[PDB]
């Protein structure tokens, strides 16, 4: 339906509002995430698209913290990215300074989606153009995650997967039993679908980057250890043939 | 905003037709089927039953945020259809507006207030020209002391009014015709016969067979003013019950 | 205007005095100084008469909101920082002692008290009033630990009765009212009823 | 309430031929009682710059750490640095922008001019500059500058011949001085830090004085 | 109108030790006996506060939300102690200037690089560094003997730092009308900031 | 406050008839500067207002009710009803309650359509009130009760109406310092419209 | 506390007595409808998040500027419903209403006032 | 030719999906001079390059200054370049006045890209033209930050954003071992002699035409200038071929 696909406040014969399809079109052509939750925490993964070797560890990451007990796993324009993150800390800060203790996810999620739906209904600002997670753990509400797409889904997700490799990843994490694991093999799982899933003809360099809150961290967020990082990448890689 | 308005007769919402007729609106009422889904609420004389429809895309999304019957205060409910980028915003518009006149004048709000607040504030979007009218079908329910229980709907456009039994979705006229058909038959009702009734109504319009988990229902009672949704044995008794 | 709060194992008792006035002339005989905010937490006053009612309706407001927000049942934690937040913040002409306390599903049983200064902090018993000075002896030497609530009410009746004869400010009827797991129950004691001493 | 409170000090420059000179006693005194024993009282600005600020130890402060600010602004803006002769009329400026609610000050400056020369400034709480040559200063004045105007400036003598102030006499008649003051008055005393400013740098001093 | 009653600190052969009292007294009466004084904003800077209550509960939720926010961010960078003397001073002499004072005085302490930090933050915009310090009523009777001490003795050790610090407990409690039997006390030393407490001060009345 | 200058007014209902009456001076406290200064203004045609008090408010107020009176006659059509003009200032005075005017005007006068006689009053700041005899404010009001309350009488004709008018201020205002030297006297019948102008103590 | 850094036009109010505030129902008087907004906005933005005061307050600025020129009455009828005062009549319209305004500016200088070029 | 709709403003989203307007700018920020970023272990050098509008006239000024231990580049429009390092300054000073530290570099860039993001969304602006090459010790070995026209910074170790350097990048990979362990001297030779390779065929770098600036441990941020220069420039070898 073309012709009215020009600014947000304009519908379409067959109902439609095509400025946040194209929104949602606009995401795909990025790199990919999953992010998992096992029985007792969660973890992610990102294949980082590694340019031209004058870069270094370190560099633009996708691996944000957002307090001290969530984070995210953003992936799409990096911009919108990090105006998010800095309107989620903005979020979180203000409940904690005043009404005690730390967020619960569900708010924070909810409040986030509804903030990033609020562009789309005028005809001043585009909408953004960003897939969004928000995993985090609890101590006696237990694990959970959540996806944000950008105009105003805000579903609870066991696992899933955002960017270009997305239906290949389903596929092959509907193939797991992610409901009686631990954090010391869905890391594994992890790595073993981000390698079966990557591919070579258009990327050439890759960065895994992980990260997991649960039991093991007793609540907090933080890069997954060197040693633990290698000794994934090694049996992902001896594991394709 | 430096961007204009789109030239047509039907590209924005402050332009007439040549005969006089709102074509963004119509759009938007067009609008609400796009999502898919079907809604039937009934009141009978003490109860105010309210099913609905629940689909699941796959199997990772969990089944219990996927819901599309929310909360607006103590002893009023939703069954909001359409767009959930929308109606996730009218839910707490609605909630504001609630606890505003709860505020302002110290008693739970009779549901034809609410209705109305929130038909105005749809319509001011109508109006100027930087909105869009936001596509939903906002089906109140709850009890009132002085005229027993009501059921209200309301539109984009912001045409309010009150229904003995209501369907909204994408099966809009052939659940309201076999309600039509049905309600002129008999006029006493009960809890057990209104929640039959409202299932045997969906299962006739979909024409398929209802899984034990697959509708939600929410209702309120003379004895139990406040909202409560029934949990998976009640539908499962229920769905057993029926037919047999 | 003696206000008084104590809190037992698996719930809290809250009394108060209802001789509400205007100087040397009794404006009321018989008030009801107890206000139930939401359905387990209660909300006593002291200082004024209308800053204390507007804050009271604000709190009100506020955590209905957020009660109904959440989908979860309040925790007073929540109403402590909030009063706190709307009293400190005008402390200039908001003269209201206020004490607080309630029950929640998790840790359940508290006593928050808030004094004059928008000041926060938590207590096994608090008293609060202009008439509530003559028994900070008496329920230091008496106040055990380890009572159930059959005790805990006799233990507040005696004290809020023996601050009731020895001031001008207070007298009249009693106002017990115990919140509990289940649910709450308000009782009034008056004529002999009442312990002498 | 009272937005104002004495903290003491004294405040003495020379301003020679070809060298300027800025020394102040150290102690933060309040009421009755003696916060500390260090509390420097001449900082520096520029190369050839040197400030000394007494009274109210609150606004000491601030307005120190605001020239350094629109000092940095200037010279980003200008791609210069301020002389001696600029920085007074900046610091009355500012001075002057809150005459409603005074600052309570006493500054002093000191510093070379475009040539090799000394020049001392002097100001009041309100801000107004006036160049001098000898002028001292703050909490424990009119005690001080008598005896300079009786050295520096030959006054009411007669019979003498005039001689210019050399660099080994300065400092010999500034220790005598606050020696001499440190006795009679309560605020003045403890340590006494000297900040002698050349066409070379600054180099630095510090000497007993009436231990306490 | 709480009050607190004294936050003296002295300085320490690598290390900072703060003491005060667990006291809350309502004018005359002594309306509260439990509440704390004492603060961990981070892992190398401890607090002290004395004079309202309140001023020093806001400032403890401001201070601790910046602190959390810097390490939430994530860089390799912290706060120093210097830093943090300078933002108290800035918002109080702000908050002096314009005509709502906060009715507090604090001690900031802390071990950074091998090197000890001690200041005063009066809300009159007053901002220094010394080797002692008291606050509020204390200035009189605390100060004397630690500087004694200290201009005979300029370094020390925790033995007779942690004596000297009971021995001025015991005498202001002797002397002193708003105090408590107890009081708390915590060390900055760099494995990090214990909080210690309650304690106790054994007297002697044999002189009635 | 009504004591740096001066004025007294009346207003009673007669048979079909009502009578006003005012004090001419114009003085800053001790001190006289002139004799003649209106303080009857023709509001309409059958109808008349009586501001008395603080002169320089007396100014401002007669302004701004002229104003409003001729826009809401302009607007509305037709002509205005006494009881209109009452809730009309009213409203005026309660405008600046907080920062007060001074003045206590009589509103006198008859009914367009029923020729029925209507008077009332207000106070400082703006309290409607009604009273069917008679009605009197200004700054000597203690020394008028008296006199008009027992030299009253119901159902009275024009010629005894104006005699009482005369007889209640022309020996009842002169014992007070300020607030003399001259009365006007204004007799509304039915028909006609009549204005008399009486002698007293040049003191 | 500005210096000079035309006096017919604007002129007759000294510097005293507007750093003086008058009768103290004065701060609360002047300015009443900002301030009951900026209270709603804080409550909501504490509460419910930072989506709604942005986005009504937006909505707010998208309203305002569709009213007559200045020099001349608003009727509101917008903007009314949606701030929440549809049937609230008090002391804001009864006591000096804008309609018959005693005094009145001149049209070009009161609308190049509002656009705010001066 | 599908794209004449989609790009005459920014807030519209291409069928594709991508705003053509950051496109554009990325495009346009190529105008200019090259400027490499090396840096060291001790020292970050930030050698760049002038033009010149004629023989008569003076050239541009491509090395600003901003701190005591920050110096920026520039390359592209020199409009928003004076618009953008008053901020840079005002937030350099602002910093140094409430607390009583340097700002980091860190917080700097992000609170930059932060600040470049707005102008992306909302209609009637257009986004910035600047390459700014950001350089400066702080507290933990110099860096070295990247801007580009869209509000995506990176982290890096040597590059030469600008203008036709794409030579540039390849030389200074080839040579990007000894980076870690050198003097100044030594670094200041590999900036030029990556410089040299940017400037065309039978041309030389005469006195005129660098601007030489280095931040490092114990020196403040100085600018080269003039005879100045000479001194670096010696050795250089004799010609790349």
């Amino acid at each position: 339906g073309t012709g009215y696909d020009l600014s947000a406040s304009t519908f379409s014969p067959d109902g439609r509002v095509f400025q946040v399809e194209y929104a949602m079109k606009a995401v795909e052509n990025s790199s990919t995430a999953i992010g998992i939750r096992c029985k007792d925490g969660v973890v992610f993964g990102v294949e980082k698209l590694v340019l031209s070797k004058l870069y270094e560890e370190g560099s633009n990451k996708r691996l944000f913290n957002v307090d001290r007990h969530v984070g995210m796993a953003v992936a799409g324009l990096l911009a919108d990215a990090r105006s998010l993150a800095d309107i989620a800390r903005e979020e979180a800060s203000n409940f904690r300074s005043n009404f005690g203790y730390n967020i619960p996810l569900k708010h924070l999620a909810d409040r986030v989606a509804m903030y990033v739906h609020a562009y789309t209904l005028y005809s001043a600002v585009r909408p953004f153009g960003c897939s969004f997670m928000l995993g985090s753990y609890s101590v006696n509400d237990g694990a959970q995650l959540y996806m944000i797409d950008p105009s105003g889904v805000s579903y609870g997700y066991w696992g899933c997967a955002i960017g270009k490799a997305r239906q290949a990843a389903k596929t092959e994490i509907e193939k797991l039993q992610m409901k009686e694991m631990t954090c010391r093999d869905i890391v594994k799982e992890v790595a073993k679908i981000i390698y079966i899933v990557h591919d070579e003809v258009k990327d050439k360099a890759f960065e895994l980057e992980l990260s997991w809150v649960g039991e093991l961290t007793n609540g907090r967020h933080e890069i997954v250890p060197k040693d633990i990082r290698e000794e994934a990448e090694k049996y992902a890689k001896e594991s394709l043939k | 905003m430096s961007r204009g308005s789109s030239a047509g007769f039907d590209r924005h919402i402050t332009i007439f037709s040549p005969e006089g007729r709102l074509y963004q609106v119509e759009y938007a009422f067009k609008a609400i089927n796009q999502g898919g889904l079907t809604s039937v609420a009934v009141r009978g004389k003490d109860c105010a039953v309210i099913v609905t429809q629940k689909k699941v895309p796959d199997k990772l999304l969990d089944s219990s945020t996927v819901t599309h019957l929310f909360k607006i205060t103590e002893n009023i409910g939703c069954v909001m259809t359409g767009m959930t980028a929308d109606s996730r915003s009218q839910v707490q518009r609605a909630r504001y507006e609630a606890a505003n006149w709860k505020y302002k004048y110290g008693y739970e709000i009779p549901v034809d207030m609410l209705c109305k607040r929130i038909a105005d504030i749809s319509q001011v979007y109508t109006q100027n020209a930087e909105m869009r009218p936001l596509g939903c079908c906002m089906i109140l329910i709850g009890i009132d002391e002085e005229q027993g229980p009501q059921v209200y709907k309301c539109d984009p456009a912001g045409y309010y009014c009150g229904f003995k039994a209501t369907a909204a979705g994408v099966k809009q006229t052939e659940s309201t015709s076999f309600l039509e058909k049905k309600v002129k038959k008999k006029f006493d009702w009960t809890f057990e016969q209104t929640v039959e009734t409202a299932i045997t109504c969906l299962s006739t319009v979909l024409s398929i067979d209802f899984k034990p988990s697959e509708i939600e229902v929410g209702v309120v009672t003379v004895e139990n003013p406040k909202f409560r949704i029934l949990t998976e044995a009640e539908i499962d008794a229920h769905l057993v019950a029926l037919a047999e | 205007t003696t206000i008084m709060a104590v809190q037992f194992d698996g719930g809290v008792v809250l009394g108060a005095d209802s001789r509400t006035t205007t100087g040397s002339y009794i404006a009321n005989r018989v008030t009801d100084k107890l206000t139930p905010i939401h359905d387990r937490i209660f909300c006593c006053r002291s200082g004024s008469a209308a800053d204390t009612q507007a804050v009271a309706d604000a709190v009100t407001y506020q955590l209905g909101f957020h009660s109904i927000e959440l989908n979860e049942p309040p925790l007073v934690h929540t109403a402590a920082s909030l009063f706190k937040e709307m009293c400190y913040r005008y402390r200039e002409d908001l003269m209201a002692g206020i004490i607080i306390a309630g029950w929640d599903p998790q840790e359940g049983g508290q006593g928050y008290s808030v004094p004059m200064g928008g000041m926060m902090v938590r207590q096994s018993f608090a008293i609060g009033g202009s008439g509530s000075s003559y028994i900070y002896g008496y329920v230091d030497a008496t106040y055990r630990e380890g009572m159930t609530k059959e005790e805990c009410l006799q233990f507040t009746a005696n004290a809020l009765a023996l601050a009731m004869e020895r001031d001008g400010s207070s007298g009249g009827v009693i106002r017990l009212a115990a919140i509990a797991e289940s649910g709450v129950e308000r009782q009034v004691l008056l004529g002999d009823q009442i312990p002498k001493f | 309430f009272s937005p104002y409170v004495f903290n003491g000090g004294t405040i003495l420059a020379i301003a020679g031929e070809d060298f300027a000179i800025v020394a102040s006693d150290t102690r933060l005194s309040e009421g009755f009682s003696i916060h500390t024993r260090d509390s420097p009282k001449c900082y520096k600005l520029t190369d050839k710059t040197v400030i000394g600020c007494s009274g109210f130890h609150g606004d000491c402060l601030t307005l120190t750490k605001i020239i350094e600010a629109r000092l940095k602004m200037y010279k980003h803006s200008n791609n210069k640095a301020m002389t001696t002769g600029a920085i007074a009329a900046m610091l009355s400026t500012i001075l002057y922008s809150r005459r409603f609610f005074p600052y309570y000050v006493y500054n002093i400056i000191g510093g070379l001019d475009e040539e090799g020369k000394g020049a001392v400034y002097s100001f009041d709480p309100v801000g107004s500059y006036q160049r001098d040559s000898f002028k001292a200063g703050g909490s424990a004045s009119a005690m001080l500058q008598p005896l300079l105007d009786n050295q520096v400036g030959f006054k009411n003598m007669q019979n003498v011949e005039h001689v210019p102030l050399s660099l080994d006499r300065a400092m010999r008649l500034v220790k005598d001085v606050f020696i001499s003051a440190a006795e009679r008055d309560v605020y003045t005393g403890d340590a006494l830090r000297i900040c002698i400013v050349t066409k070379e740098g600054i180099r630095e001093e510090t000497v007993s004085l009436r231990k306490d | 109108m709480v009050t607190g009653t004294s936050v003296l600190g002295v300085k320490f052969e690598g290390g900072v030790v703060i003491a005060a009292d667990m006291l809350g007294s309502y004018g005359s009466l002594a309306r509260f006996r439990n509440i704390s004084r004492i603060m961990r904003v981070n892992n190398s800077t401890m607090l002290g506060a004395s004079g309202d209550y309140a001023d020093f509960q806001y400032l403890k939720q401001v201070l601790g939300q910046m602190v959390i926010d810097e390490e939430l961010l994530g860089d390799g960078h912290s706060y120093s102690p210097r830093a943090i003397h300078s933002w108290l001073t800035r918002a109080m002499y702000s908050r002096r200037s314009k005509m709502n004072p906060l009715w507090n005085t604090m001690v900031i302490g802390g071990y950074a690089d091998g090197e000890s930090f001690l200041g005063y933050v009066d809300m009159l915009g007053v901002a220094y560094e010394a080797p002692s310090l008291a606050t509020g009523y204390g200035a009189y009777l605390a100060q004397p003997l630690l500087r004694e001490v200290l201009e005979k003795q300029p370094v020390l050790s925790q033995t007779e730092a942690r004596d000297l610090v009971e021995r001025c407990m015991r005498v202001l409690y002797y002397r002193d009308a708003r105090s408590y039997n107890r009081f708390q006390t915590a060390t900055v030393t760099e494995k990090g900031v214990e909080i210690e407490g309650p304690l106790s001060t054994e007297t002697n009345w044999d002189i009635a | 406050i009504m004591s740096y200058n001066g004025g007294a007014v009346m207003a009673m209902k007669g048979k079909n008839c009502v009578a006003i009456a005012a004090d001419r001076r114009f003085g800053i406290q001790a001190q006289m500067v002139t004799t003649d200064f209106q303080k009857i203004f023709p509001m309409g045609d059958r109808l008349y207002i009586g501001l008395a008090g603080l002169a320089t408010d007396v100014q401002t107020v007669a302004q701004r009710l002229k104003f409003r009176l001729n826009l809401y006659e302009l607007k509305e059509g037709r002509q205005i009803k006494p009881y209109t003009l009452m809730s009309m200032v009213a409203n005026l005075l309660y405008e600046k309650r907080f920062g007060p005017y001074y003045t206590e005007p009589v509103i006198a006068g008859l009914d367009p359509k029923t020729f029925k006689p209507f008077i009332c009053s207000l106070d400082l700041i703006g309290c409607p009130m009604v009273t069917d005899d008679f009605v009197v404010s200004g700054t000597c009001a203690e020394q008028m009760y008296g006199m008009c309350e027992s030299l009253w009488e119901p159902n009275m004709d024009p010629d005894h109406l104006f005699e009482t008018i005369s007889q209640a201020m022309l020996n009842a205002v002169d014992r007070d310092a300020v607030s003399g030297m001259g009365v006007i006297v204004h007799i509304i019948e039915k028909d006609k419209i009549t204005t008399r102008t009486l002698k007293a103590r040049m003191d | 506390s500005p210096v000079t850094e035309d006096l017919l036009r604007k002129g007759f109010s000294c510097v005293k007595n507007e750093l003086l505030p008058s009768h103290p129902l004065e701060l609360s008087e002047k300015n009443f409808q900002l301030n009951q907004d900026k209270m709603n906005f804080s409550t909501l933005r504490n509460i419910q998040g930072l989506f709604a005061p942005l986005k009504l307050q937006m909505e707010f600025k998208a309203v305002q500027q569709v009213q007559r020129l200045p020099f001349l009455s608003s009727s509101n009828l917008s903007l009314d419903v949606l701030r929440g005062n549809d049937e609230t009549i008090g002391f804001e319209d009864i006591l000096n209403d804008p309609s018959q305004s005693e005094v009145m500016g001149e049209p070009h200088l009161m609308v190049e006032y509002k656009l705010g070029l001066l | 030719m599908f794209r004449n709709q989609y790009d005459n403003d920014v807030t519209v989203w291409s069928p594709q999906g991508r705003i053509h307007q950051i496109e554009y700018a990325m495009e346009a920020v190529k105008q200019g001079s090259a400027t490499v970023g090396l840096k060291s272990k001790t020292h970050a050098v930030l050698v760049a390059l002038k033009r010149a509008q004629s023989e008569l006239a003076a050239h541009q000024k491509k090395i600003l200054h901003v701190d005591n231990h920050i110096g920026i580049s520039i390359a592209g429009l020199t409009a928003d370049a004076r618009l953008l390092c008053n901020f840079m300054r005002q937030e350099c000073l602002d910093s140094r006045f409430v607390f009583d530290r340097p700002l980091p570099v860190s917080r700097l860039v992000s609170l930059i890209g932060s600040k470049t993001q707005i102008p992306t969304q909302r209609y009637g602006r257009r986004p910035y033209g600047v390459g700014l090459l950001i350089a400066g010790y702080d507290d933990m070995g110099p860096h070295i930050f990247q801007t580009c026209p869209s509000a995506n910074y990176f982290d890096c170790r040597a590059m030469s954003i600008g203008a036709r350097s794409q030579s540039a990048r390849t030389y200074l990979e080839r040579h990007m071992s000894e980076f870690m362990e050198c003097n100044l001297n030594e670094l200041v030779k590999h900036g030029l002699r990556a410089l040299r390779e940017t400037l065309p065929a039978e041309q030389d770098l005469t006195t005129k035409n660098v601007s030489i600036g280095i931040v490092g441990k114990d020196l403040e941020f100085t600018i080269y200038d003039d005879d100045d220069v000479s001194p670096f420039l010696e050795g250089l070898e004799e010609r790349p071929q």
